[PDB]
DNA sequence: GAGAATCCCGGTGCCGAGGCCGCTCAATTGGTCGTAGACAGCTCTAGCACCGCTTAAACGCACGTACGCGCTGTCCCCCGCGTTTTAACCGCCAAGGGGATTACTCCCTAG
DNA sequence: TGCACAGGATGTATATATCTGACACGTGCCTGGAGACTAGGGAGTAATCCCCTTGGCGGTTAAAACGCGGGGGACAGCGCGTACGTGCGTTTAAGCGGTGCTAGAGCTGTCTACGACCAATTGAGCGGCCTCGGCACCGGGATTCTC
C-alpha cells in the first residue's frame, strides 16, 4: 500500500503541466510503471557512490554525480 | 444551473499551472516510496533533506519532458485522448529502453 | 579441519566455482547462494576469515 | 539575459523561474543547455493549435 | 613502431576455438572496442578518485567503476574473474 | 634470479605491464596503486574472451572459419547486455538485422 | 447471432447442469483430469519459460540458429519469422489465461511444494 | 504471362537489401559532395579515401535508424505509407531540432 | 548537380535497408536536406581538428574523432 | 444579457537578503635549471588530374490498382460537481548516531 | 488426325591435369618491462565533538475517494480518386585501371626560453554578526470570457 503514496490528482497535475485538455484513465498506472523504473535507475548509481564513500547516509552531493553521469546534469544543490 | 463546457476550466488552470512552477508532489508519501525502493540493497539507511528535493525535480522534470513528447505523439495521431501505445512511442522515439 | 555449509552451518558438501561459498544441497543453492546479492559474500566469509 | 528578464516582469529581484525564462528564449543557448534541468524554474507557456477550441 | 593488442586477442581466440581464421578488419574494430573500454573504465575510475578527494588508484575504485558501467551480471562476472586474479597475484609468498 | 612477467603471476594472457604504463602516463592520477593493472587486465580478459565466444558461434553459424565483420555485428546486436553497452556505437561494415513489423506482412 | 450464441451456451450449461445431476462422479473425474492435464500444459510453458531466460542453455543456441537462418534466407518462412519474434507480455497473458483455464477446470470439478521436505 | 502482387516481390527486395552488406551509394557524388561541402568551411582541403568510407558509414547508419524512427511513427499513425511530417515527428522526438 | 548529387533509387535503396514498404515523392528533398543539416555538423568539427593540426587534409584520424564527439562512434577506423 | 473567475490597487509583519570587521591562509614575486616546442631541413608516400572502354544503373513516359482520405453513425467513457474522510503538514522536543577533524605512523609507491 | 516408336542430341559424372591464390610458420632486434635500491608523504587508524535527523507527539484542513449526469471523441465502415509500383526504351556517367606529377605527411637535429620548483610575503575573500525593506499574503473592487 505504500507503493499506493503517488496519488492520482498529483498525476494530473503533472499533465496540466504539459498543457493537455483530456486525460485518459490508464495514463496514471502507465506513467507509475515508467517512473518506478525511472527513479530505481538513479537509486542504482546513487548509493554506490555512497558505499565507496564509507558512508552510510545519502546527500544531495552525491544524486547531483549520478545524475550528471549518467547526463542529466541539475543546478541548484551544488556540484 | 450554470455548466460549463469540459476542457474550458481544464485549460484554465493548465493556464495557471503554466503560470505555476511549485512541485506537484506530496513530500512524505515519495520519502516513503524512496525508502522502500532503496531498503532493498542495504538496509538502515540515512537521507539527507536536499537529496529528496532533488529526487522530486528530476522526476517532475523528466514527467513534464516525457509528456510534452507524448503530446507531440498524440497530436499527431490526429487525436486529443492520449493512449498507452502513444507512451511506448515516446519511450520508443526518445530512445530509453 | 570440517567444512561446513556457509549457509545454513550443517555439512557442506559442495562449494559455489564463483563466490567459494560452501552450500549443503541444491535447494540451497537454488535460492540463497547463486541469486545472492554482491558484497553479502565477504559477510559470509568474514565469520570463518577467509575473505 | 537574466537582468532583462527581471526588468519586463517588474521584479528586481533574481528568481529560477527568470532564469528559465533567461535561458529557453535564446536558441543558441537553449542548445547549449538542452541537456539541462533548472530548479524551480519551471516550462515556457505553449499551447497547441488544435488543441485551442473554436473558431476566430 | 605501432602498438597493438593483435597476439594476446589470438590466442584468446586459439585458447576456445583453435580452426578459426581472422579478418585484420576485425582486429581493427575489436581494438577500438578494447581500447574504448579501457578508457570509459580509466577516466571513470580517475573521477571517483577525484571525488573521493584521493590521489591513489587501487583495485577498489576500478571496482565501483566496473559496478557502474558494466550490466548486472557482466558486472558480477568481471568483479568475480577480477577478484580470482588479484588474489592469484597477490598470493606471491 | 630471474623471473617472468606479472601477467602469468595473475595467470592472464594480456599484458598486465603495458595497462600499468598506459594508466601511469595517460594522466589519470598521480599516484598509481600495484593492484589496479591487474583488476583491469583480468575484465579485459573477459569481455574479450566472452567477445570472441560469440564471434566464434557466430562464425560456425554460417559455416566459414573466418571472422566477417557481419559476425560481429550480428553476435552483439543478438545479444542484449552487449546491446545494452553497445548501443551507440556503430559497427564498420555490419548490416542490419532482419526485422518485418506483422502488420506489415500479408496478413490475408 | 449473438443471441444464438448465448442461447447455446444456456444450452451448454443446462445440459453441464444435467450432467453434474445425473452422474456427478464421472463428470467430477472428468473435470479433475481436464485441471491436471491444464496444470501439467502450464508446468512445461513455465519450464519452456525458465529454460528460454538461460543464455547459455541449448534452446538460446537454438534461437540464434534459427536467427541466423532467418538471416541466410515463402508463406511458412515468413510465418516462422512472425513466430520467432520475442513475446513476454504475451506469455504472461498466456500463462494468466492458462491459470484461469486450470481456475474453471477447478470449479468445474468441485460443482461435480509443500514446507514438509 | 504471370505477375506478381504489389508488395510480395518487395518483401523478396527487402529481404535481399537487408541482406546484402554492400554500399548504398556512389563514391565519386558523394565525394563531390563532401568536398563542396568542406570547401564552405576552409579552401584548398585534400581528403583520405578512409575518411570517406567512415563519413559514408556514418551517414548511412544515421538514415537507416532515422528511417525505422520514421516507419514506426508511421504505423503509429495507423497508415503504411511515410509522409514528410512523420520525418518531422521523428526528428522532434528524437531531439535534433 | 553536387547536392542532388545523390540518385533517386538511392535513398530507395537507404529505404528498404530500412525495412520500409511505402514512399512518397516530397520526402527525397527533405532526406536531402537532413542531409545537409547533418554534413554541416559533421565537417565542420573535422574541419577544427583538421586546421588545428597545421594540416590542409583531412585524415582518418580527425572525421572518427568528430564522430566520438556527439556519441554516433563507430569502429573499424580507431587505428 | 448574468456569473464565476480572473486582474489590479492598497496595508502588513518578516525573515531572509546586503554591509562590516577579523583575519587566515593562498595568490604574488624572485631565482634556477632542464627539458619540450618551434623551426629548419630532410626523404618518399600518397593525393589530385585526366583518358578511355564497359555497362549496369538511372531517367522518362505509360498505366493500373490498392490505399490515403472524406464522411457518418454510434456507444461510452472521460469530465464537471457534491459529499465524506483521511492522511499531509506545521510547531516542537529530545537523542544519539554519524560526519569532520585532528594527529601520528608506516609502507609503498615515485624515481 | 492423332499417337507411339526410334534416332539423334545433349547433359552429366567423377576423377583427372594444370595451376594459381591467399593463408600460416622460421629468423633478426631493440627497447621497454622487470629486478634492485632509496625516500617521504598518503592513507589509516581512532577519538572526540557537535549537529541533524530519524521518531513521536497532535490538531486541522486542504485534498483525495467516490458516486452521478451528460456530451463530444474515438470506433469501424464505406466510397472516390490518385499516387506509387511495374515495365520497357534510351541514355550516361559510375567504375576500373592506368599513368603522370608533385604537394605534403612524416622523421631527425638542434636550440633556448617557457615553465615547474622553491622560499618568503602580504592581502583579500570567507564568515559571524548585524540591520531593514521586497515580496508574499490578505482584503476588496474592476474586468473579461462563457453560457
Amino acid at each position: 500500500d505504500n507503493i499506493q503514496g503517488i496519488t492520482k490528482p498529483a498525476i494530473r497535475r503533472l499533465a496540466r503541466r504539459g498543457g493537455v485538455k483530456r486525460i485518459s484513465g490508464l495514463i496514471y498506472e502507465e506513467t507509475r510503471g515508467v517512473l518506478k523504473v525511472f527513479l530505481e535507475n538513479v537509486i542504482r548509481d546513487a548509493v554506490t557512490y555512497t558505499e565507496h564513500a564509507k558512508r552510510k547516509t545519502v546527500t544531495a552531493m552525491d544524486v547531483v554525480y549520478a545524475l550528471k553521469r549518467q547526463g542529466r546534469t541539475l543546478y541548484g544543490f551544488g556540484g | 444551473p450554470h455548466r460549463y463546457k469540459p476542457g474550458t476550466v481544464a485549460l484554465r488552470e493548465i493556464r495557471r499551472f503554466q503560470k505555476s512552477t511549485e512541485l506537484l508532489i506530496r513530500k512524505l508519501p515519495f520519502q516513503r516510496l524512496v525508502r522502500e525502493i532503496a531498503q532493498d540493497f542495504k538496509t538502515d539507511l540515512r537521507f539527507q533533506s536536499s537529496a529528496i528535493g532533488a529526487l522530486q525535480e528530476s522526476v517532475e522534470a523528466y514527467l513534464v519532458s516525457l509528456f510534452e513528447d507524448t503530446n507531440l505523439a498524440a497530436i499527431h495521431a490526429k487525436r486529443v485522448t492520449i493512449q498507452k501505445k502513444d507512451i511506448k512511442l515516446a519511450r520508443r522515439l526518445r530512445g530509453e529502453r | 579441519a570440517k567444512k561446513y555449509c556457509d549457509v545454513t552451518g550443517l555439512k557442506g558438501f559442495y562449494k559455489s566455482p564463483t563466490n567459494n561459498i560452501r552450500y549443503h544441497n541444491a535447494e540451497i543453492y537454488q535460492l540463497i547462494v547463486k541469486p545472492m546479492a554482491p558484497g553479502v559474500d565477504q559477510e559470509y566469509l568474514k565469520l570463518r576469515g577467509a575473505n | 539575459l537574466a537582468g532583462n528578464a527581471a526588468r519586463d516582469n517588474k521584479k528586481t529581484r533574481i528568481i529560477p523561474r527568470h532564469l528559465q525564462l533567461a535561458i529557453r528564449n535564446d536558441d543558441e543557448l537553449n542548445k547549449l543547455l538542452g541537456n539541462v534541468t533548472i530548479a524551480q524554474g519551471g516550462v515556457l507557456p505553449n499551447i497547441h493549435q488544435n488543441l485551442l477550441p473554436k473558431k476566430s | 613502431r605501432k602498438e597493438t593488442y593483435s597476439s594476446y586477442i589470438y590466442k584468446v581466440l586459439k585458447q576456445t576455438h583453435p580452426d578459426t581464421g581472422i579478418s585484420q578488419k576485425s582486429m581493427s574494430i575489436l581494438n577500438s572496442f578494447v581500447n574504448d573500454i579501457f578508457e570509459r573504465i580509466a577516466t571513470e575510475a580517475s573521477k571517483l578518485a577525484a571525488y573521493n578527494k584521493k590521489s591513489t588508484i587501487s583495485a577498489r575504485e576500478i571496482q565501483t567503476a566496473v559496478r557502474l558501467i558494466l550490466p548486472g551480471e557482466l558486472a558480477k562476472h568481471a568483479v568475480s574473474e577480477g577478484t580470482r586474479a588479484v588474489t592469484k597475484y597477490s598470493s606471491s609468498t | 634470479k630471474a623471473s617472468q612477467s606479472r601477467s602469468a603471476k595473475a595467470g592472464l594472457t594480456f599484458p598486465v605491464g603495458r595497462v600499468h604504463r598506459l594508466l601511469r602516463r595517460g594522466n589519470y592520477a598521480q599516484r598509481i596503486g600495484s593492484g589496479a593493472p591487474v583488476y583491469l587486465t583480468a575484465v579485459l580478459e573477459y569481455l574479450a574472451a566472452e567477445i570472441l565466444e560469440l564471434a566464434g558461434n557466430a562464425a560456425r553459424d554460417n559455416k566459414k572459419t573466418r571472422i566477417i565483420p557481419r559476425h560481429l555485428q550480428l553476435a552483439i546486436r543478438n545479444d542484449d547486455e552487449l546491446n545494452k553497452l553497445l548501443g551507440n556505437v556503430t559497427i564498420a561494415q555490419g548490416g542490419v538485422l532482419p526485422n518485418i513489423h506483422q502488420n506489415l506482412l500479408p496478413k490475408k | 447471432e449473438k443471441e444464438r450464441v448465448a442461447k447455446e451456451e444456456e444450452e451448454k450449461k443446462l445440459k453441464e447442469q444435467q450432467w453434474r445431476e445425473t452422474d456427478l462422479n464421472g463428470w467430477i473425474k472428468d473435470k479433475r483430469l481436464k485441471l491436471n492435464k491444464l496444470i501439467k500444459r502450464r508446468k512445461e510453458k513455465l519450464k519452456l519459460r525458465d529454460e528460454m531466460k538461460d543464455r547459455k542453455s541449448q534452446v538460446s543456441q537454438n534461437r540464434m540458429k534459427n536467427l541466423a537462418s532467418l538471416a541466410e534466407d515463402n508463406d511458412e518462412d515468413w510465418l516462422i519469422y512472425t513466430d520467432i519474434t520475442q513475446n513476454p507480455e504475451a506469455f504472461e497473458e498466456a500463462l494468466e489465461y492458462e491459470y484461469k483455464d486450470i481456475v474453471e477446470l477447478e470449479r468445474l470439478l468441485l460443482e461435480h511444494y509443500d514446507w514438509r521436505n
